């Protein structure tokens, strides 16, 4: 389950961080990064529980 | 180990174990047919404790 | 401007000789973060004996700093002579989030004169001088350190009891040995103890005047002075810069003994500092009266996180540099200076990435020639070019027009130019710039309502531009035109059905509308076929006057794919020197514009042949079919897990590398995890790696003892013992 | 001003004279291109260039600007920002304290207060000292004022 979530977009343009960095202007780049970060943290919280 | 314990272990469908060779069973120095979650351990940042 | 006093008495300068080789000493001074060395106290707040974490600009624990030493110049017999200084005038550094310094640490001890070490004189505290600014360059003689416009001049003047700061323009002097003169060597300042710092009259202008002898101050905007007392105790001082000005920090005023630094003062200068240098200085002391000076150090600040140990007395006494070592990581994670003994998980190694390889290509240049002549279409008549299998350089196209509007959605414009794709699509049209207010990909204007829309499934860009007077093969529309309505009447003559344009499609109304709108507000109709249920097609439009230079717009979209990505920027593959099948341990790659990293191997084939990329059930690339006639496969790369054994009863530790085995272990690594591993090396600099049944470890020593409960077990039969009690 | 004016370009040409990279302005800071641009733009579309040294990393600085006609009464703009500090909050509106009562002691209920712009409500006591001086305000690990 944790492995499958690495490919799960969180509404980010792509599941790859390096891909969204390469393709985006930095002011908008980290909006996409934060969508990804929040979802990754959420699955970890469920996992620990 | 008793033969009965081994019968149980043979009928169980569990993926091949980590530890040795561990990291080098993910790596190209092994069969191309491995499909173990143990190699995925070194992608995902997981660690399986002994 | 500031009343800086009189200009120099002379344009001539005392000759400066560079004696740098005398100053080549090695006296490194690492930061005792455990003693709060170099710690700038938090802004405006205080705490009790509680500990907290905190983020701010701080020096690294292992930073030994830069060392500078000021000294007496040349003198012989009973008189001063020429100036003997280090080459510090050439030491220009980029400003980098501020810095702090160590002043007088070696006071109350002895050293050497350095320029004439043959003296072994006792050493004393001496104050540094600095220059900061936004730009540097060479002198007329090609010399380093010339600053432009206004600079921040920081210097003690006469004795350390007076500190001065200036913000002003420096004017080079044409005298002998002077910045603009042709006998110039290197700038330096000096102090003359024989008359300066007199017991009944300290020369408050000594240093300033010797400065003035080499430069003329012009336009002096700022000037500040400070009163300082003499005390050989170690002082800390630092400089940072924010939008609020320059901030000066010192331990002297508040925490002379603990060394915590407090915002001593601020400066009104808002000009961003790009460069930082130290000002050279020499003492004009008599040869027999020479006095050695204590070493001076500089450290750089960075946005780091620390665990802070506040005293009930409000002083920071201890601190933990979280990113220094894996051990420090644990202390920070438990917000404590005493972590319970056990074995803990720590951050893993990045597996050492290497040089890239690619399989991009092949194709021919894109023939953008449809854009080079004729009249561009009305907003409902768009031309489209699909590009596949071809190479491009869009900046060549940019040179052909003046761009008056460039905006890209979901992609940086730089990236869309550099990206490789399964397709590239360009839509192009005439478009008056009077209508540019109504056009964006998200616009509510009639142009997007009825004439054009773009899908948001694909990243997009938009360009508005006009024709140069030498591009006359391209020609103007009689008038610019657009459809400002598109709907169909219901057959019952009471209602009407609107028809907004579909993304990536012509509006249906184009079938009745002429190639141009003959008059503004013209409308047209067609009866709908009986297969459509009857009713009438309706459309209307508007026009814009023709302009001196043709105005046009463009729409750009791109399409993602894998083995279909034959559209690429023009590429050059020289000196890779190799691509697929060459490793490496981890390598960067791109295949037809698909980025990734991994290691490749020449494995066997699986189908379907010629699909190139092969994927997992989790959409992870598995491997790649290639043009060497070889199927290759991809293992990504394998990361190394790490763990740390810790025993607070002995205050010792040891480490575990997981299952990696000692064949990949080396004394240092580029792999990499945290900035140091040296705490392990305190014992393990002298020992080889040890393989174990779980995996390779360091510092565990094979004693082959049998113990029923180590309280530190490593799993399996592995165990470890703390060293014995005090 | 003779005309209102602004910089509409500030980028660096690559040393190979083809590639070019823009230099957007930093918040709250002067753009670097001000080093070559004249105090006003003399004519609309004026531009200038600077060769850059290998110390500067090479290439050419390039900049340009545009103008707007002057008006009978000057037209102006302002930007205003504020900063909240902790023990540095000495900027305030002039006090209205006149014609009121002695402060701050009550001791008393947990009365609303502002000290140097730090709003809150609470009750005070004349306890002893904890360090450290001249930081004024004292805080807890939970970001709550202590004293």
């Amino acid at each position: 389950k944790l492995a499958s979530e690495l490919s799960n977009t969180f509404g980010a343009i792509s599941a790859s961080i390096g891909d969204i960095i390469q393709r985006l202007d930095p002011p908008e780049q980290d909006a996409q990064i934060d969508r990804l970060i929040n979802g990754r943290l959420t699955t970890l919280n469920a996992f620990v529980a | 180990r008793s033969a009965i314990e081994d019968l149980l272990f043979d009928k169980v469908t569990i993926a091949d174990p980590g530890y040795m060779q561990g990291y080098d069973d993910c790596m190209q120095q092994g069969p191309a047919s491995a499909r173990d979650l143990i190699c995925a351990q070194y992608v995902a940042g997981y660690k399986v404790l002994p | 401007y500031v009343d800086v006093g009189p200009d120099s008495v002379k344009s001539a300068c005392i000759e400066v000789d560079i004696q740098q080789t005398f100053f080549d000493k090695t006296w490194p001074r690492p930061i005792d973060v455990s003693k709060a060395d170099g710690i700038i106290y938090p802004q405006g707040r205080t705490y009790s004996n509680i500990t907290i974490t905190y983020q701010g600009l701080f020096p690294y624990q292992g930073d030994h700093g830069d060392m500078y030493v000021y000294s007496a110049g040349h003198a012989t017999g009973t008189t001063p002579q020429k100036l003997f200084v280090a080459n510090y005038s050439q030491d220009v550094k980029q400003f980098a989030n501020g810095f702090v310094v160590r002043i007088g640490a070696a006071a109350n001890s002895t050293g050497t004169v350095i320029i004439s070490p043959s003296t072994s004189a006792t050493i004393r505290k001496i104050y540094p001088a600095f220059m900061l600014g936004s730009s540097v360059g060479n002198f007329s003689d090609g010399k380093m350190g010339r600053f432009f416009n206004h600079t921040l001049v920081l210097l003690p003047d006469g004795c350390g009891t007076l500190l001065r700061a200036f913000y002003c323009i420096l004017e080079p002097r044409s005298g002998n040995h002077c910045p603009a003169g042709n006998s110039y060597t290197s700038f330096a300042t000096y102090h003359t103890p024989a008359t300066d710092c007199s017991d009944g009259n300290y020369n408050r202008n000594a240093s300033l005047n010797s400065f003035k002898e080499y430069f003329n101050l012009r336009n002096c905007t700022f000037m500040y002075t400070y009163n300082i007392t003499e005390d050989e105790i170690l002082e800390w001082f630092g400089i940072t810069q924010t939008a609020q000005g320059v901030h000066l920090f010192s331990s002297r005023y508040v925490d002379l003994y603990g060394g915590n630094m407090f915002q001593f003062a601020t400066l009104p200068v808002y000009d961003t500092i790009k460069y930082y240098s130290i000002i050279p200085h020499s003492i004009r002391s008599i040869q027999s009266d020479r006095k050695a000076w204590a070493a001076f150090y500089v450290y750089k600040l960075q946005p780091l996180t620390f665990l802070l140990d506040f005293s009930v007395d409000g002083y920071i006494r201890r601190a933990i540099d979280c990113g220094f070592n894996d051990l420090s990581q644990l202390h920070c994670s438990y917000e404590s200076f005493d972590v319970e003994s056990g074995v803990y998980s720590v951050s893993s190694f990045e597996a050492k990435p290497s040089g890239s390889v690619v399989e991009q290509a092949e194709g021919v240049e894109c023939d953008f020639s449809p854009l080079l002549s004729g009249t561009p279409p009305q907003v409902y008549n768009f031309k489209r070019l699909v590009f596949t299998n071809c190479n491009y350089n869009l900046t060549k196209l940019l040179s052909l027009f003046s761009v008056n509007d460039f905006t890209c959605s979901q992609i940086s414009p730089a990236a869309i130019a550099s990206n490789c794709y399964s397709s590239l699509i360009l839509d192009y049209f005439s478009y008056p710039l009077s209508m540019k207010s109504d056009l964006s990909v998200s616009s509510a204007g009639p142009i997007s309502q009825f004439n054009y829309k773009q899908s948001f499934s694909n990243p997009t860009c938009l360009i508005l531009a006009t024709v140069p007077h030498n591009l006359t093969t391209i020609t103007k529309p009689l008038k610019y035109s657009y459809i400002n309505k598109c709907s169909r009447f219901l057959s019952d003559d009471r209602t009407e059905v609107p028809q907004l344009v579909n993304a990536n499609q012509y509006s249906p109304c184009v079938s009745i509308v002429p190639s141009t709108v003959w008059e503004d507000g013209d409308y047209y109709r067609k009866q709908l076929s009986p297969l459509e249920g009857g009713g009438w097609l309706v459309a209307s439009g508007s026009t814009v006057a023709m302009t001196e230079q043709l105005q046009m717009g463009f729409g750009i979209t791109v399409q993602y794919g894998t083995d279909t990505n034959s559209v690429c920027p023009k590429l050059e593959f020289a000196n890779d020197t190799k691509i697929a099948s060459q490793l490496g341990n981890c390598v960067e790659y791109s295949l037809y514009g698909v980025s990734g990293r991994g290691v490749f191997q020449n494995c066997t084939a699986v189908g379907v042949r010629q699909q190139r990329f092969v994927y997992d059930a989790y959409q992870n690339l598995v491997g790649y079919y290639s043009d060497d006639g070889n199927y290759y496969c991809l293992r990504a790369c394998v990361s190394v897990p790490v763990s740390v054994i810790y025993d607070k009863e002995t205050k010792t530790h040891a480490t575990l590398f997981g299952s990696v085995a000692c064949e990949h272990i080396s004394s240092t690594m580029s792999q990499y995890s945290r900035s140091t591993r040296s705490m392990l090396k305190r014992r393990d600099s002298t020992y080889g790696p040890l393989q174990t049944p779980v995996g390779c470890v360091l510092g565990l020593v094979n004693s082959s003892l049998f113990v029923e409960d180590c309280k530190l077990p490593l799993g399996q039969s592995l165990c470890a013992l703390p060293d014995t009690p005090s």
